[PDB]
């Protein structure tokens, strides 16, 4: 019984709670990296640009 | 005399072990119903340890 309560637990916790909060996150994150990344590319094209 | 003599002969050789053997026969019944205790503890240990799967 001890160990059901240890599945019952980490199922219930570990799998539902790293999917949903890593999906978000990591997505997220990736495109406003993505949109920094792109605009730091422009930024430093427009002043190797004027250099 | 003679037919006396082999039936002693007999006797003798089976006489001593045959209550040794009764003995251990009922020793073996009670480790039998010691043996029928603990599967009937065997089967509600089972049933309650269903779920777990």
């Amino acid at each position: 019984a001890a160990k059901v309560k240890l599945t019952l637990e980490q199922a219930k916790l570990p799998d539902s709670q790293i999917r949903s909060a890593g999906f978000q996150d990591l997505l997220v994150q990736e495109q406003t990296k993505v949109q920094t990344a792109q605009t730091r590319r422009i930024d430093q094209e427009i002043l190797s640009a004027g250099f | 005399i003679t037919a006396v003599l082999q039936n002693a002969v007999m006797f003798l050789l089976q006489k001593d072990e045959a209550a040794n053997k009764a003995a251990l026969v009922e020793a073996q019944i009670k480790l039998t119903e010691k043996q029928g205790e603990l599967l009937d503890k065997q089967i509600a240990q089972a049933d309650k340890d269903a779920e777990l799967i």
